[PDB]
């Protein structure tokens, strides 16, 4: 089973760097060598006995975080440096020597309130906000570099000739006053991630898993070096920039968590970011590896998969029964059985004959279709694909300079490297309608297996010492490899349609920076109640780490669910980023009409109540877009003063607006409610019931039930016409539900576009609308006046919960006279429905309760 | 005279029948839009069967009906397909 995969002990490198032991660092400053240049601090430092000499370049930037770089001063050869990681040249602030002795050099960043401390002897770094100690670096002795000598290693049957020998470096970090960190995907564990003291650190190493465990530190298919600390008083994040395999050690110790870096090969780099609040922390990230795409609206509905459907007649009645048993469904996903013998970019002669027939029947029911597409290459000189890539030696290589050869779902299979640009440009033209017969404008992809899956490699992935363009060997560049398939697939879907349509990419490995290509799912999943249960910890793990569009296979992908344990898993994930059910060839099928009846209406109930919130998820994403804020959030990003939030992962809210606690136990008769915030309200949108925070509510439950809450103070636009897709609905008028604050107030935001092309940015035809309440006033003004769309959706219903019964109602646009609309009150429930506003989404307007 | 829902829930003026909000709880005030939940659209189908389809699918961008009356304002354009 585990076997097969290394513990720290077995990795040579880890055994070597976990040794050093917190102590006095042999590493010392030379303070004579010290430059002050236009963007950084340079200075040597050297190993006291080796004598090894490095270069710390140490940078202040604008939006207060700090960058380290450390790097050999002469190296035989050049060290890794990730590249297409970062969006940009991050913008950098000036350095000032504001302090200074015999031991130690005090840099004010600009003008202050920023400072850090080099001390030379032992070599450290302190961070402080005035006087106030931020953190603090090597202070536990823990620095290892590496440097390039003038080795063979073997695990199982698979040996690493390891032509460079030891390389790995590492670094320590202190964070007094913090004990609760989090990020650091891809694991099956806790949100609050654990001490590693006295068991393994945590893995990097984007890895195939089969039949993975809940609960352990095992590297899973993706890999984001990004550490976020939180405490009452400040939230800080770490952002480790190395692309090889790297472990990561967690311990506690006047409150103080350590945290240990251990990386293959490359310098270290690494980002110390801020904060002050976790807000800070995500707009610095975003500022170094971008944010969330936007995705088009479809996607953001529900997906119907599995492995596989059977051929274009089982497609069609799939989509068929949708519409038979009148529940939504966006897309529909053909598994690799669908291709010619997993040759990818063909299709089965017998079982798809006519693809674009096909893609056709769906386009005339507003449906889309996904195809998988995996980068390894069946070794076959009837498969053109094989045979440009080999012709024009776009392949990954072995040390002898021929191509790599491996085993997965064609047999052998060679690998192309996509670390090569001119590859990932071969790759994207594929993509074009005239290169991939048999596709349409209504045909995405879903990249699978990109870690590299190799059966037969070390680790069920590629060997360490293939190499890559520019020499490079796979141990540098192995965690963005999956990366560079996620790109060069997005951008072969925007280029097929000449720059306008946006993508939509599902893949399985990701790193920093894969936000910007699409979406992710957590892999192969069981059928399994604490599988349901940790989707929830591992997609808000993501989130934190930038990637908002995550999700979980809806049932579980191995084995069978029970009946309930399929409704359950259908609510958690109608209100997950990513919503697709998907399972195992040898499952049993489950589209969720072949259920009995009280199952089908409870799905069929959460897929309602999932299309009717998508101008919410649709505004959630366009904030993510544009600021890098998470879509999906733990409870301690919106009360970072609570810290009963801190370690909560049963319970997530979206965005600032909706709290959610789906049921995750079989048989439950209720569940336990965290509600949250001083001064705070609370209402079960289902019972529109109202509830003070903060306090734990014990709510019953029944088999439809998803529990579900709304703040006081905020503001969600629906879609109360469900229909069968999204694109059907992309026109259709909004109710506003308004949630009251103690205070009579609420405010909300909506986008609005064409839901699938990039004209939203290219020529600012989109709606960014305001909607605010105070005294008794609910207004509708510009977000952003630069927005402007031609669009005949409309306001059709407002919901008011927490309000009384008023006189008369009174609507003000400009460009009408003066209307008065009719209304009708529970004084039971305190809900106020204003009926047909009537107003264009794009008018600014105002309704007053008198 | 007045518009009275079939289930007695309400009674309203004939300016809300048709007029793309739903007013009546079991949708009868709706029969020609996609306003109520509830509601039928009745595809008279000259030269088949008539049938009736959800609310939901009238205006929906879909040809459900093969004489083409679903999609009277949703920019596709259905051709009769009853034969
Ligand atoms: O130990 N091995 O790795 C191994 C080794 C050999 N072998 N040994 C010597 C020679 N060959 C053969 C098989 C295996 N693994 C077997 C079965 C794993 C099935 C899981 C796949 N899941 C993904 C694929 C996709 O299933 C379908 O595209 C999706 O549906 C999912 O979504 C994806 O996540
Ligand atoms: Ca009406
Ligand atoms: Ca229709």
């Amino acid at each position: 089973d585990r076997s097969n995969f290394k513990t720290c002990d077995e990795s040579s490198f880890c055994k070597r760097q976990r040794s050093i032991r917190p102590g006095l660092s042999p590493y010392r400053a030379l303070l004579d060598t010290l430059q002050l240049g236009p963007d950084a601090l340079t200075v040597h430092l050297i190993h006291e006995v080796t004598k090894v000499l490095l270069v710390l370049e140490l940078q202040g930037l604008q939006k207060d975080m700090t960058r380290i770089r450390i790097d050999e001063l002469e190296p035989r050869r050049p060290r890794y440096r990730v590249p297409d990681v970062l969006v940009a040249d991050p913008p950098t602030a000036r350095l000032s020597v504001s302090g200074r002795d015999d031991n130690s050099v005090e840099l004010t960043v600009a003008e202050g309130p920023y400072k850090i401390i080099l001390t030379a002897q032992p070599f450290r770094l302190d961070l402080l906000e005035d006087r106030s100690l931020l953190l603090s670096v090597n202070a536990r002795g823990l620095m290892a570099f590496e440097h390039q000598r003038a080795w063979e290693e073997t695990f199982k049957t698979h040996s690493d000739s390891k032509p460079y020998g030891p390389t790995s470096v590492g670094l320590d970090f202190s964070l007094p006053g913090m004990e609760h960190v989090y990020g650091i995907p891809e694991h099956a564990d806790s949100l609050r991630l654990k001490v590693t003291e006295g068991g393994e650190p945590y893995r990097l190493y984007n890895l195939d898993v089969f039949q993975y465990e809940l609960n352990n530190p095992m590297a899973l298919y993706g890999s984001v070096p990004v550490l976020l600390a939180h405490s009452f008083h400040r939230d800080l994040g770490i952002f480790w920039l190395n692309a090889a395999e790297t472990w990561v050690d967690i311990s506690s110790n006047t409150p103080q968590t350590d945290i240990r870096w251990m990386s293959e090969s490359g310098i270290i780099d690494v980002f110390l970011m801020l904060g002050p609040s976790v807000f800070d922390v995500f707009r610095q990230y975003a500022s170094l590896t971008g944010t969330q795409a936007l995705p088009p609206l479809f996607s953001l509905g529900y997906h119907q998969s599995r492995w596989n459907y059977r051929d274009e007649a089982d497609v069609l009645e799939v989509d068929q029964g949708f519409d038979d048993h009148n529940m939504p469904c966006d897309v529909i996903w053909l598994d690799i059985e669908h291709a010619d013998g997993k040759r990818y970019f063909t299709w089965d002669p017998t079982r798809f004959p006519q693809p674009l027939n096909m893609l056709e029947h769906l386009a005339s029911k507003r449906r889309k279709l996904v195809a998988i597409v995996d980068p390894h290459i069946k070794v076959d000189s009837g498969y053109r694909v094989h045979e440009e890539l080999r012709n024009h030696g776009l392949y990954v290589k072995t040390r002898d300079g021929s191509d790599y050869e491996g085993w997965c779902w064609p047999g052998s299979a060679s690998y192309p490297d996509f670390t090569n640009p001119r590859m990932r440009a071969w790759w994207s033209n594929m993509f074009s309608f005239d290169n991939y017969e048999g596709s349409a404008p209504n045909l995405y992809v879903w990249n699978d297996m990109n870690e590299p899956s190799v059966f037969n490699g070390p680790e069920v992935t590629m060997l360490k010492d293939a190499v890559h363009y520019g020499g490079w060997e796979h141990r540098d560049i192995h965690n963005i490899y999956g990366l560079y398939v996620h790109m060069a697939t997005a951008d072969g879907l925007i280029q097929r349609s000449g720059g306008i349509e946006r993508p939509f990419v599902l893949s399985r490995a990701f790193f920093s920076g894969s936000q910007r290509f699409g979406a992710v799912w957590t892999g192969d999943n069981t059928a399994e109640w604490d599988h349901l249960k940790i989707s929830i910890p591992m997609c808000l793990s993501l989130a934190l780490v930038g990637l908002s569009f995550c999700g979980a296979d809806v049932g579980g992908f191995f084995k069978n669910p029970e009946p309930e344990l399929l409704v359950r898993w259908y609510q958690m994930g109608a209100y997950q980023p990513f919503f697709r059910a998907h399972a195992h060839l040898d499952t049993g099928r489950r589209e969720p009409w072949l259920l009995a009846s009280q199952y089908q209406d409870a799905i069929r109930d959460a897929l309602f109540q999932r299309y009717s919130l998508l101008p919410f998820w649709y505004t959630l994403f366009y904030q993510a877009h544009k600021e890098g804020f998470p879509v999906m959030r733990p409870l301690w990003v919106q009360y970072p003063e609570d810290m009963s939030t801190f370690s909560i992962e049963d319970q997530f809210m979206l965005g600032d607006a909706l709290l959610i606690h789906p049921v995750s136990d079989a048989g439950a008769h209720g569940v336990q409610v965290y509600l949250p915030g001083q001064e705070e309200v609370w209402y079960d949108i289902q019972s529109y019931q109202k509830h003070h925070g903060p306090q734990t509510l014990y709510l019953p439950v029944t088999l439809s039930s998803i529990p579900v809450f709304q703040r006081g103070g905020t503001i969600v636009p629906r879609w109360m016409r469900v229909r069968r897709s999204s694109d059907c609905m992309k026109d259709d008028p909004i109710t506003l539900f308004v949630a009251l604050s103690p205070q009579g107030t609420a405010q909300g935001e909506l986008f609005l576009d064409d839901g699938h092309t990039f004209n939203y940015q290219t020529r600012h035809e989109f709606l960014l609308r305001r909607f605010s309440f105070s005294g008794s006033t609910l207004v509708s003004s510009s977000a952003d006046p630069k927005g402007h769309l031609e669009t005949p959706i409309w306001i059709e219903r407002v919901v008011i919960m927490g309000a009384g019964k008023p006189a008369a109602v009174v609507l003000q646009t400009k460009g009408s006279p003066e209307s008065r609309l009719s209304f009708q009150h529970d004084p039971e429930t305190s809900v106020l429905i204003l009926r047909k506003p009537g107003v264009s989404v794009a008018s600014d307007w105002s309704i007053h309760l008198r | 005279k007045p518009f009275t829902c079939l289930d007695g829930t309400a009674t309203i003026p004939f300016d809300q029948v048709n007029d793309d909000y739903c007013d009546c709880k079991d949708g009868s005030d709706e029969p020609g839009t996609a306003a109520c939940p509830n509601g039928s659209f009745h595809c008279t189908n000259t030269g088949y069967k008539p049938l009736y389809i959800l609310s939901s699918r009238v205006n929906d961008g879909v040809c459900d009906c093969c004489d083409g009356t679903d999609e009277y304002n949703s920019g596709t354009v259905c051709e009769n397909t009853c034969r």
